[PDB]
């Protein structure tokens, strides 16, 4: 019945660096439905002309 | 750009359509960070130039 | 041998071949600063600090034709170094051409350095009681002896050359303030006077006073003339949903690390198939053999300009034998030249090879166009691009 | 060297001229669009009133645009002459110096890649700072051993020069360090 | 609900974020965007069961090549959250792979290949970043800094006044250009 | 020659750029070039600006003007040095010092190029010459990095110390000397100098970070706390100080508002090995053993030659019904670990738990070989010796 025990102390910085950022993540817009049935509404019109 | 329509050519900071920091939130322009809601209504900035709308 | 008259083109040739040598002395200067004391025999005098282009004041001394001492500190060119060629309390005022004015005293004692200032100060004269200076944030600041802002002035363009008056007070007169549109601005500290345009550029504006008159105002131009005119912290908060979500991860936090992990490990096993079937079909534009290109689209109407910016990602070594082959559709796209040879890649420059697509459906048909970049010898793309062509806009 | 700089010096003039041509049409275009924007603008307003020539300055400017078109367009078709005409002579040079010397296939490749870079001139690159680019870098990893030359002479950028005085002194210090001995590298 | 839950994103505080996106979930919304969102916020709200299926749902449901690439990028984003520099090096690959005109692939790709060493590389997908958006801060930052630990302060200074016009307000670049203009005298 | 003189010299004063720089184009004009000030303008002017690309150009043709100066060659040197090229830097600094024997400028820049160009001994004898001609503060900070790129900072104190003992108001100085007392043992001298650092600014970021790293060390985590407060509004986004801060709100037990802090620096800097171990930390004391070993994989694939990484990874491990990876762990920690008996210990625990009670025994004295503050990890430290 012995628990491990864990160090008190975290790392430190103790001086900035100047390091490389990263870009940030981006969270993908939703649409509205007016786009939606524009976009819809101008794929429709290339799919009939490549089906004709 | 070829449409001029505004009254006030400069009005005052906070009375024309024409929070988090470009280091946490991403952007689309000099300002002007990303939206939720996409809508077909949205302009998101505008260009200065002809030039610089086409390129 | 060529200092303004002369010919400009036939003994210019004579200078190498003679060569006969120079001297030296003491270097450009713009303003200096003397003693007032013992000044009217013009040989008794002490203390010579002059204010030179390098930011030297030479400290310069006739008792034994010595340096004194030179005043280097601001390394940076003053416009006016002596705020009205002295100060009564003798805190000197040197103005850095960064944004800082100095209180860098006579005789170079210790340095009180204002910098509270946006931008830098254009012209700088003094009444010995006040400092006034110009800015470029369109104001002019006030400063004390010590450096505390006394007044600032607000103004609607930069300003060019200041001046104030006589004392009959302590310091209560007109300002003389020019502006950088032709523009002069007058002021008595807190109520207007004048905007109107007399001096393209100006020197220095002084008194003119004759008769023994109150006050005539002179105005030196720079097209010529010689103008009189008179008119605790944010550390975030977390909601009821945080505990929860903790207790969960409390109580069933076994389960996430494996399910996790699994996920890990198929996500693993996706990106590495598809980079895999990226390296198949060569669809990476920035794939040893160095390279990166990318394809720019411009312009509406029926014809676009189509740049391909290509670049060689190399320490020292270019790039011979390189294509292009376009891959469209030819009933849509009428491409002249579809494939070219590239030029020699310099390693770190960035190529832009450009064309001029055209969309020929009378109807608005969008379709993608590859490019290719592939050696001269082999028959596999060494990289390629993908364009969505936007719609045709046409007639 | 002399009668392929002359060749060289036409180009560049053609350039230079085009540059100009294209630079004034922009003013010409601009003024247009002015004009056309008041005059959409006397046309949106409900109330008469005298047009004030306005009419003839829109004429005036649509003369302008189209007589600097037609002169763009000449001078795009005298400079794609003048291009070919370059690919042929420096073709031969590149023959003369392959043969003046005793090079191989491989350094014959190098100068024809480095000499013939591109079959039509463009707004953003042309013959020039392409060839002084791949000259300068030449010169620069194989046929150089001071440093203080190769950043203060020997640099390379692809933009418009004013002047076509530096690659005429690296096409000429070319063929001279070619003569001493040197010998042509990629790495 | 989904602007109110983008600002609680970004806000550190994903976890409403990731009730409010859960909420459109629940009501039949079934989109490629929704997904992606929602595997961020689960990742970024420390929930890492449902963190990657989410995600594969957005792969899924992905009826573009932008679509994909920005999934692709996302999933590099948890990939380098959980260290393993090559996943993420190949989920920044496939989103440049799926839309080259991608310029946050090109940044973070930069920044993990002078992570590896390849300082040449950095620099060209840096300038090409840069080149394809102007108006981020990140690729000019990055470029600037690696110029100046190399040299080249006339690039350095013309990649960090740039950052200073797309982020105005940004501390490093400050910095940086206090230290270029104090190194020009 | 120049007529006008200053002319030209008022609107660049200013900053106008625009009449000084037109006024050139009309004042060469006139005096058709040789006026020796107009393209001086133009130069030392450019450089200010962010061109060094004219301002090359104009000192080569102030070099060819006066061949036998000394100051024009020296001048395209630095604007070689302003851009990548030190080798062509070197080459004419040599030609400006065989022409002028006596100036510390061209051996502070020789010293600075050959830094550049990793040529040590040559870099450090000419920034020795440099300072015995004439020292300067940039020179002792050349020469200090220099020892310091080398070698070890038992050469980089000497040269620190007597940097400062001089013009000790260097606000670098006082700090960099400082941080290299933090790298040591000592902690009062850097204590002291960082503190001296602080009369003159209060305000320094680079020193309130590590004066806030030394108090937190030594607990008093509210001190190190203000002095954050500091600062927190000139650097509200930067990883450093809100991973300090993370710890702050660790040591005083407020493990979610040190949650916050952490992964909101880990956000803002997803490749900083540190965040992540302190986030896996955090998430082990919590007791939550799902995030832990997340974060501290990944500061394991970020710093993989650590020892107490794997340690923590085995540790929360262990809680996941993984003992076989927890042993493989342990022992990759201490084969990787020298001076901390914690991982021994644990590793102790960890076999006796699985009624091993043979290895233990190995693990113990590994431990008391490496053997000391630790109030917790003492009495373990008793219990499985006694127990064994």
């Amino acid at each position: 019945m012995f628990r491990e025990v864990l160090p008190k102390q975290g790392q430190l910085y103790v001086e900035d660096i100047t390091t490389m950022v990263l870009c940030k993540p981006k969270l993908l817009p939703l649409k509205s439905l007016t786009l939606e049935k524009l976009e819809k509404m101008q794929q429709a019109a290339q799919d009939t002309i490549h089906q004709q | 750009i070829l449409d001029e329509n505004a009254i006030a050519q400069v009005p005052r900071p906070g009375t024309s359509l024409k929070g988090p920091s470009p280091a946490v939130r991403p952007v689309t322009q000099a300002g002007r960070p990303i939206t939720g809601f996409l809508r077909p209504s949205t302009q998101s900035g505008r260009p200065g130039t002809i030039e610089q709308a086409i390129k | 041998l060529r200092f303004l008259p002369l010919e400009l083109s036939e003994m210019e040739a004579f200078v190498n071949q003679h060569k006969s040598k120079s001297i030296r002395r003491q270097t450009v200067i713009t303003t200096m600063t003397t003693l007032k004391k013992n000044l009217a025999d013009e040989d008794a005098v002490s203390c010579l600090v002059l204010g030179t282009e390098n930011k030297e004041l030479l400290v310069l001394d006739p008792e034994a034709f010595t340096i004194l001492a030179k005043m280097s500190l601001p390394s940076v060119p003053a416009f006016l170094e002596a705020s009205g060629q002295f100060d009564v309390e003798f805190r000197l005022a040197a103005a850095c051409r960064n944004g800082s004015i100095y209180i860098l005293r006579r005789d170079s004692k210790r340095p009180k350095y204002c910098i509270e200032l946006g931008a830098q100060p254009v012209g700088l004269v003094g009444v010995h009681k006040v400092l006034v200076v110009g800015s470029n944030q369109d104001s002019l600041h006030g400063f004390t002896y010590k450096g505390k802002r006394l007044w600032t002035v607000q103004m609607p363009a930069a300003i060019l050359a200041m001046n104030l008056l006589e004392q009959h007070s302590r310091g209560l007169q007109a300002v003389m303030a020019a502006l950088a549109n032709e523009e002069v601005r007058i002021y008595h500290d807190k109520v207007l006077l004048n905007v109107i345009r007399t001096p393209e550029a100006v020197t220095s504006l002084c008194f003119g006073r004759y008769g023994r008159e109150d006050n005539t105002l002179i105005m030196t131009t720079l097209g010529g003339g010689l103008i009189i005119k008179i008119l605790k912290l944010n550390v975030p908060r977390k909601t009821r949903l945080y505990v929860d979500q903790t207790l969960r991860e409390r109580e069933a936090g076994t389960a996430m690390h494996r399910t996790f992990q699994a996920d890990l490990y198929l996500l693993r096993l996706r990106a590495a198939r598809a980079y895999v079937q990226a390296l198949e079909s060569s669809l990476s534009p920035v794939s040893r053999e160095p390279l990166k290109l990318h394809a720019v689209v411009q312009g509406l109407g029926p014809t676009f300009k189509l740049t391909l910016h290509l670049q060689n990602t190399s320490t020292a070594r270019p790039i011979l034998g390189l294509v292009v082959c376009f891959l469209y559709n030819e009933v849509l796209y009428a491409l002249p030249r579809a494939f070219f040879k590239v030029p020699l890649l310099v390693p770190g420059l960035n190529y832009p090879l450009e064309t001029f697509v055209k969309s020929l459906s009378d109807k608005g048909i969008s379709d993608i166009i590859k490019v290719l970049v592939l050696r001269e010898g082999q028959s596999t793309p060494l990289l390629s691009a993908h364009i969505n062509m936007p719609m045709s806009e046409g007639l | 060297l002399e009668e392929y700089f002359e060749l060289i010096d036409h180009h560049f003039e053609l350039r230079i001229n085009g540059e100009k041509l294209e630079e004034l049409l922009s003013e010409r275009a601009v003024q247009f669009r002015a004009i056309q924007r008041r005059l959409l603008t006397r046309f949106k307003d409900k109330t008469p009133a005298p047009l004030q020539h306005l009419d003839t300055l829109l004429d005036g400017t649509y003369k302008q645009v189209i007589a600097l078109a037609d002169a763009v367009e000449e001078n795009q078709d005298n400079l794609f002459q003048s291009f070919t005409r370059l690919k042929s002579a420096t073709h031969l040079v590149i023959l003369l110096i392959g043969l003046w010397q005793k090079l191989s296939a491989d350094q014959i490749a190098i100068l024809e890649a480095a000499f013939l870079p591109l079959q039509q001139d463009t707004q953003e690159l042309g013959w020039e700072e392409t060839v002084d680019a791949a000259l300068s870098h030449l010169l620069k990893t194989c046929l150089s051993k001071s440093s203080k030359e190769q950043a203060l002479n020997l640099n390379s950028q692809l933009g418009i020069p004013k002047d076509t005085s530096q690659l005429k002194k690296h096409i000429t210090l070319f063929c001279d360090r070619l003569a001493k001995g040197g010998r042509l590298c990629l790495s | 609900i989904a602007c109110i839950g983008s600002n609680h994103f970004y806000t550190d505080q994903p976890e409403v974020a990731l009730r409010f996106y859960r909420r459109l979930l629940q009501m039949g919304v079934y989109n490629c965007q929704l997904f992606n969102n929602l595997g961020l916020c689960c990742f970024y709200a420390q929930q890492y069961d449902m963190t990657l299926t989410s995600f594969e749902r957005a792969l899924s449901l992905a009826e573009n090549e932008e679509e994909v690439a920005d999934v692709w990028y996302n999933l590099g984003h948890v990939a380098v959250g959980t260290g393993d520099t090559n996943l993420a090096h190949q989920c920044f690959r496939l989103a440049l792979v799926s839309n080259n005109q991608h310029a946050e692939a090109y940044n973070n790709l930069a920044v993990l290949e002078m992570r590896r060493g390849h300082v040449e590389q950095a620099k060209a997908l840096l300038q090409t970043a840069s080149s394809l958006a102007p108006h981020m801060y990140e690729p000019h930052f990055n470029f600037a800094t690696i110029s100046d630990k190399i040299g080249d302060l006339q690039r350095s200074y013309a990649a960090a006044k740039k950052s200073e016009a797309a982020f105005p307000d940004h501390v490093d670049t400050q910095h940086l250009i206090k230290q270029l203009e104090q190194h020009f005298a | 020659l120049e007529k006008q003189n200053w002319l030209i010299h008022l609107y660049y004063i200013q900053k106008d750029y625009e009449a000084c720089k037109a006024v050139i184009k009309e004042q060469l004009q006139e005096t058709h070039g040789l006026c020796e000030y107009a393209i001086y303008v133009q130069a030392l002017i450019f450089r200010l600006e962010g061109n060094i690309q004219e301002s090359l150009r104009l000192f080569q043709m102030c070099a060819f003007l006066s061949p036998q100066c000394a100051d024009n060659l020296k001048q395209v040197a630095r604007s070689l040095f302003l851009l990548g090229k030190h080798k062509a830097a070197i080459e004419v600094y040599n030609e400006a010092a065989k022409l002028n024997q006596k100036d510390w400028e061209i051996c502070h820049n020789l010293g600075v190029c050959y830094i550049y160009l990793k040529q040590f001994d040559k870099a450090q004898d000419q920034l020795h010459n440099a300072l015995h001609l004439n020292r300067h503060d940039l020179t002792y900070i050349m020469l200090g990095k220099i020892f310091l790129l080398k070698g070890d900072l038992d050469k980089a104190i000497e040269i620190y110390k007597k940097a400062v003992e001089f013009s000790p108001e260097n606000t670098e100085l006082l700090t960099t000397l400082g941080l290299l007392y933090l790298q040591l043992g000592i902690y009062q001298k850097a204590f002291e100098h960082l503190g001296n650092t602080l009369t003159y600014d209060p305000t320094n970021y680079k020193a309130i970070l590590a004066a806030g790293s030394m108090m937190q060390t030594h607990g008093d985590f509210d001190v190190a706390l203000t002095k954050y407060k500091v600062v927190a509004c000139a650097v509200i986004e930067s990883p450093p100080l809100w991973n300090n801060i993370g710890m702050c709100f660790f040591g005083k037990k407020k493990y979610v508002a040190a949650i916050s802090c952490l992964k909101r620096a880990n956000y803002l800097a997803p490749l900083d090995w540190k965040i992540l171990y302190n986030l896996g930390l955090v998430h082990l004391t919590m007791q939550q053993y799902a995030s832990a070993f997340h974060f501290l994989s990944a500061a394991i694939n970020f710093q993989p030659k650590m020892g107490e990484l794997y340690m923590l990874l085995a540790v929360a491990l262990t809680n996941l019904e993984d003992s076989e990876n927890a042993k493989r762990a342990y022992e990759e920690a201490v084969r990787l670990d020298k001076c901390n008996p914690l991982v021994n210990l644990n590793y102790a625990v960890l076999l006796y738990n699985q009624g091993e009670k043979r290895d233990a025994l190995a693990q113990y004295q590994e431990m008391e070989k490496k053997v000391s503050s630790s109030l917790e990890f003492d009495p373990e430290m008793v219990e499985v010796a006694q127990k064994l």
